[PDB]
């Protein structure tokens, strides 16, 4: 009864470990992950921000063209 | 999700090489390290190598031991002789990136 | 990942330790359960040889009663 | 040495309820662990994006 | 996980074995006080009545005397 005891459960030790460690060796991604999250939303900014300032592209493309016929 | 991969493994007595090949993200590397573990032991560092290269040890290979770089093959060599019946263990390499580790293979080594 | 981190701790642990107690009620089973071979089977020994030692006893019980006659 | 049967058939039963719930809650960040990472293909896509 | 599936097995190993020894011990147990019972029981009328004899042989001494 203890001699499989003996052996087994001390091998139950290091079967949890490989695993488990790539389980946080995997979250080690989560590590980055749960603190990556917020790039999205950093990224969010610049995306209307810039769609803000090509819109004033926009506006200034107007100014482009425009004084081509006026000029002529 | 860096894999690296070790060689030169084999029994002797001389002259045995170990070859840590690079399949994936070559040089583009931080530090990197061989281990070790003699039996009934936890692991540890033997020599390292680095971006800028530096070549150092553990005590107990002091001229017994020396480590060098590729950019190509990325693949770390060594010498293993003038040898100790100690030295009867399993060799290994390690890597890094970004704030997670990467082991290799590990492979044995022979003193005879 | 605390839930992670503390369960390899507690189980650990928990696997380390229970394991402990459990040999010492067999290695206290085989020396306290030895001697009921020892000094026991001595008393069959002891009694194995008890019934001859009181033979010469009765032997004993009828010499008497003739070397009187 | 008799309670010790009925003393862990309550122990195993309870990791083994508690083992497997390990796996399901590491089951759910699995999940998640991929996804992230095809999030950031939405990051990449503004990265690509941006230039 | 396959990881504890496995480790399960280990403690799978420990449920049933474990109480699959004991209540063997416990016809082991009536081959403990088996052969004391005929030890323990067989013992005593030794243990018991062979001083009789000693006085029978004491009877002998004084109708030796």
């Amino acid at each position: 009864v203890m001699e499989h005891l003996k052996a087994i459960e001390p091998l139950i030790a290091e079967i949890r470990g490989p695993v488990s460690q790539e389980f946080e060796a995997r979250r080690a991604e989560h590590a980055e992950l749960i603190a990556v999250r917020a790039n999205l939303d950093q990224a969010q900014r610049q995306i209307a921000l810039i769609q803000a300032e090509e819109r004033e592209v926009s506006a200034r493309l107007a100014a482009a063209e425009t004084a081509l016929g006026e000029s002529d | 999700e860096v894999q690296l991969q070790e060689s030169g493994g084999g029994l002797v007595y001389d002259s045995l090489r170990l070859s840590c090949a690079s399949s994936r993200s070559i040089d583009g590397i931080n530090i990197m390290r061989w281990y070790r573990q003699a039996p009934g032991k936890q692991r540890g560092m033997v020599a390292v190598v680095t971006g800028w290269g530096s070549t150092n040890y553990v005590d107990s290979v002091k001229g017994r031991f020396i480590i060098s770089r590729d950019s190509a093959k990325d693949t770390v060599y060594l010498q293993m002789n003038n040898l100790k019946p100690e030295d009867t263990a399993v060799y290994s390499c390690n890597a890094i990136y970004r704030g997670s580790e990467y082991w290799g293979q590990g492979t044995q080594v022979t003193v005879s | 990942s605390t839930q992670a981190i503390g369960q390899r701790y507690e189980t650990i642990h928990g696997g380390l330790d229970s394991i402990g107690r459990v040999m010492e009620h067999l290695k206290a089973i085989e020396p306290l359960i030895a001697e009921i071979r020892g000094p026991v089977s001595q008393e069959f020994e002891a009694r194995r040889a008890e019934h001859a030692e009181l033979i010469a006893v009765r032997a004993n019980l009828d010499q008497a009663q003739r070397q009187i006659a």
